[PDB]
């Protein structure tokens, strides 16, 4: 839906760090190998918000999302 | 057909053109293709730490198919990014996730080698519920799938080596760290490319520049991702600038303020003056658009030349034969020099912007994305900090030396001129206290960030024992408190210019100096994890007072230089000879004077004026009143403190005394008058 | 039929100490 | 920048000292039992700053301070 | 059966020895610091093995290597 | 359904640091990155209570929602 919108929307999360591990189960998709690609490439116009604290303990752990 | 539901072609973007020519990966694009050129074990898969181009290398062989510079054994073939998303998307029922893997695998085997498999994101894969290893692990060692992978360095330790068969049925393609001037072509090569996107022009000094800077100060990620970092930032920000102006916005507060003030006012010649203002902003607003409009043809035309090449080499590939020589000898020549004009025609008309990207963009970028400050000196900060020592005598009297050293520091850095294998200043300082040691360094925050305590202020006298190294350090893996790290290399690694002051560093058990011998030597300090931080851009400074006797008995009647010599052999007798050889300079404090102990008495006057000021209050004092906090505040062996004491008792107490009294009213001047020997506090 | 549901999968990790003496 | 007041009390013992502070206690709180005394003659050997201070990462009581 | 370089230096102070290291570095690889300086000024403990190598199973760090 | 109730509703919770460490699964998500959004804008009438010690272990390491 959002490529279906041409960067007409910037898309925002609050705390970022419920993102990496977000539902990583049965299945391993974690919501950070989803998002990982199109955050490369500059796709998506992703701005987070993360406490100075979390983003050590919980993203710089997964160092593909850093 | 699976293949059309649930991977990418990468080979359709590369044909219709939706990325970036790779540069370089010569071996490893060889190695690739050497090692899917085989019979069992058909499996690379590309490891190198993240950033370093493990999706550069897979969309640089992807073009080499698409140019056709193969060799002859992968003509024709098929690159698919496997979709890990859809596959596991669909999979709500059971047995789905597997039979559409199972269906995707049977396609691929109906090719025949056809489409080499490309697994983007390798770790995604194995867990999926057996589930997705076991189901594969025999069909890849058969060679009839030829899955190249690409993942991090991390995710093959933690997510591939458990699981030690589905390791054995691959082959690690190191991709190395890309060099310096490897990365400066790679940049060459994307230079021209964000000239397509981002409407502007690129320097080659900026080619150097961001190749320099991201190799020096950064050291979070790497090349050549962070020289892109820098250069796509600085073409959004350079958009911006011409996007925007500061004049402008300037002469259009002037005139909003002069058309408010005309409005009040119904003598006039308001309305002549603003008549000229809005006369002058229409002609800068003029000129703003046609220096834009100028741009924007320029940009037009580099496109519209860069389509060319697109479409010449269009004709490389399919070979259309008056298309060559015509494309080429009218449309390049023509192109190149009317582009050339309308840059020399930027050259003339760009008087009110920045139509490139050099190296002083780079840094404004740099120093605004870390905050270390390598930004080229500004005119009123240059002013600010030639008059370093103007400002330094506003938080410490005297002791000159060292203001002057800490001064040259500064400089030095700002200058650029620095050894950029060590800290700025690995300053230490002596002297009997009461001087101003602790106070130098709280001046140097102040004059530096206009804070105060915004420094990582270490305190060495808790450092007695001998584990306080893993308080600062931070806590190896295994025990209690790994997952916080340190309070030094935390604290630094947050902000990367800032100033440690080790008050009182005699005090400790010489482990802490070991742990200082590497930071003061090379800059660099490893946090509990392992993940080193660099302290290439902090001014390191301890304060210790082991030469009390030595100075309170020889400051004078002694130059600066023999006193320097014997301190530095009393600093020796103390601490160690492999760690006095480190010090930045080892500078001595010396016992202050009747002058300068006036000048903390106005000091200490003037900041308690403010604070009686926040009680509103107005204080002036006698003369003599100052005589008596002189000769109350002096003494050789304590310093400035009993100056504060005596200040706090002979002035406060009394007042203090009338003022929750009730005696004294908001409205009066507290004057300070004496008596014989006390100050006593008139109200009229 | 029905579809293999998600789990939830609580895992959990450990701490050593360390306790330090004195030469004296 | 400086704590209230620092005092540096003499005399020999049993003259009030340590009544002062107490009284100083139980005017301000009305309250004997509400100060903090930190018995500083057990300090004998150089430990009991990690006892006051505290205990610092990688070591036994770590995350209940001094 | 042994690793190539076993050397020790020694000496007095400051006289180029991690400079002959860093020569070496920019020799075999060209590169000043492309080499594993691993410090031991800071392993002045016994856990401090468990900093460099790695953490026995079950325990913090065990994931992530040494 | 508290969103429903237009601010008439004024929500009790005994040991808040249970509720910080309630759903904080491996990769998953708490109700601690939940009522981060709904009470720093404070739709959500919260009232805690908790021990001293286990205020200071539980709640104080999550900064956000301390
Ligand atoms: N040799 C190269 N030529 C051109 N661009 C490159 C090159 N190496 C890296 N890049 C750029 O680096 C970025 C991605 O580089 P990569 O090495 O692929 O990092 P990455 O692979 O995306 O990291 P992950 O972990 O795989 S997502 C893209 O902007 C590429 O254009
Ligand atoms: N040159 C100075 N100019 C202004 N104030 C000073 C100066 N020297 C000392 N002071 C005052 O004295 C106090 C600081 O004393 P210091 O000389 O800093 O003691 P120190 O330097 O920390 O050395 P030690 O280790 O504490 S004894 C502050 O209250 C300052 O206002
Ligand atoms: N001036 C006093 N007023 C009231 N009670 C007092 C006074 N002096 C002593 N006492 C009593 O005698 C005790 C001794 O006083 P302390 O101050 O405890 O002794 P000390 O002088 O502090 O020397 P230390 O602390 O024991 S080393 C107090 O606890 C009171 O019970
Ligand atoms: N023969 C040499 N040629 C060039 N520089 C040298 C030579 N000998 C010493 N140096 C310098 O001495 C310094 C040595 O730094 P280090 O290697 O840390 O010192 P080291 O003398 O090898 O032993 P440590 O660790 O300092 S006690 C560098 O700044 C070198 O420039």
């Amino acid at each position: 839906d959002l490529a279906k919108q041409e960067g007409n929307v910037i898309l925002f999360i609050d705390a970022l760090h419920t993102m990496v591990g977000a539902g990583k189960a049965d299945g391993a998709m974690d919501a950070g190998n989803m998002l990982k690609p199109a955050l490369a490439r500059g796709e998506l116009h992703c701005v987070g918000a993360t406490t100075l604290d979390e983003y050590r303990q919980y993203i710089e752990k997964d160092a593909a999302l850093e | 057909q699976a293949l059309k539901k649930y991977t990418i072609d990468l080979t359709e973007r590369a044909e219709q053109g939706k990325l970036d020519p790779v540069i370089g990966r010569d071996e490893e694009i060889r190695r690739t293709i050497q090692v899917l050129q085989r019979r069992t074990k058909n499996n690379p898969v590309l490891i190198g730490e993240p950033g370093v181009g493990k999706t550069a290398i897979v969309e640089g062989l992807a073009q080499r198919i698409i140019n056709g510079e193969v060799p002859e054994g992968l003509k024709g073939r098929r690159v698919l990014a496997l979709d890990m998303g859809a596959l596991v998307a669909g999979a709500k029922y059971r047995g789905e996730f597997e039979e559409r893997l199972k269906g995707v695998l049977n396609d691929l085997a109906k090719q025949e080698g056809n489409v080499i498999l490309f697994i983007d994101a390798l770790h995604t894969m194995v867990g999926a519920g057996m589930d997705a290893g076991n189901m594969l692990k025999p069909a890849l060692a058969r060679g009839e799938l030829h899955c190249v992978g690409a993942t991090t360095l991390d995710e093959y330790r933690q997510y591939i080596e458990k699981d030690a068969a589905l390791e054995r049925r691959f082959q690690k393609v190191f991709v190395a760290e890309p060099s310096v001037e490897d990365t400066i072509a790679i940049l060459r090569g994307l230079k021209e490319r964000y000239e397509l996107h981002h409407h502007v022009q690129i320097t080659d000094p900026a080619i150097v520049a961001a190749a320099t800077l991201s190799h020096r100060y950064i050291a979070d990620r790497q090349l050549p991702d962070k020289a892109i970092d820098l250069i796509d930032e600085a073409a959004s920000s350079i958009r911006m600038q011409i996007d925007s102006p500061e004049e402008l916005d300037r002469l259009d507060r002037r005139i909003i303020q002069l058309k408010l003030e005309q409005q009040a006012l119904m003598l006039d010649m308001l309305n002549e003056e603003l008549s000229d203002k809005e006369r002058q902003y229409s002609e800068l607003e003029e000129e703003w658009k046609a220096e834009k409009a100028s741009l924007s043809g320029t940009q037009t035309i580099k496109a519209e030349l860069e389509q060319a090449k697109i479409a010449i080499e269009q004709a490389r590939r399919v070979g259309d034969l008056a298309r060559m020589s015509e494309l080429q000898y009218g449309k390049i020549p023509e192109l190149e020099k009317q582009l050339e004009a309308a840059t020399q025609l930027e050259g003339k008309t760009m008087r009110l912007l920045r139509n490139k990207v050099t190296d002083a963009e780079i840094a404004e970028v740099l120093a605004r994305w870390t905050g270390i400050p390598v930004s080229r000196m500004m005119e009123s900060e240059r002013e600010k900090l030639l008059r370093m020592e103007q400002e330094l005598h506003h938080r410490v009297i005297g002791q000159n030396e060292a203001v002057d050293a800490v001064s040259n520091a500064i400089r030095r850095s700002r200058a650029g001129l620095a050894d950029p294998n060590r800290p700025i200043g690995s300053f230490l300082f002596l002297g009997p206290t009461g001087v101003g040691k602790t106070e130098l360094c709280k001046a140097l925050a102040n004059f530096m960030f206009d804070s105060d305590e915004a420094m990582v202020r270490i305190d060495m006298s808790e450092f007695m024992e001998k584990h306080s190294v893993s308080r600062l350090v931070g806590a190896p893996p295994g025990y209690v408190g790994y997952e916080e790290g340190g309070y030094l290399t935390e604290a630094v690694r947050r902000r990367p210019y800032s100033v440690i002051l080790l008050d009182a560093v005699e005090k400790a058990h010489p482990d802490v100096f070991n742990i200082l011998l590497q930071v003061l030597d090379d800059g660099r300090l490893t946090d509990g994890q392992g993940r080193t931080v660099d302290f290439r851009n902090t001014v390191v400074i301890m304060t210790s007072n082991l030469g009390s006797d030595l100075i309170q008995e020889r400051f004078g009647e002694l130059d600066y230089a023999h006193m320097k010599e014997l301190v530095l052999g009393v600093v020796s007798h103390n601490f160690r000879p492999e760690f006095i050889n480190r010090i930045d300079e080892v500078v001595v404090f010396h016992p202050l004077g009747e002058q300068h102990i006036a000048s903390i008495a106005q000091i200490q006057l003037k900041r308690l004026y403010k604070r009686l000021e926040e009680r509103g209050y107005e204080i002036h004092i006698s003369d003599e009143a100052l005589k008596l906090l002189s000769e109350n505040g002096y003494d050789p062996v304590y310093g400035a403190r009993p100056l504060k004491r005596a200040i706090q008792q002979q002035i406060e107490n009394p007042l203090a005394q009338q003022i929750l009294s009730g005696e004294l009213v908001p409205g009066k001047v507290i004057r300070l008058e004496v008596n014989e020997d006390r100050i006593v506090a008139v109200q009229h | 039929a029905a579809a293999a549901a998600a789990a939830a999968a609580a895992a959990a990790a450990a701490a050593a100490a360390a306790a330090a003496a004195a030469a004296a």
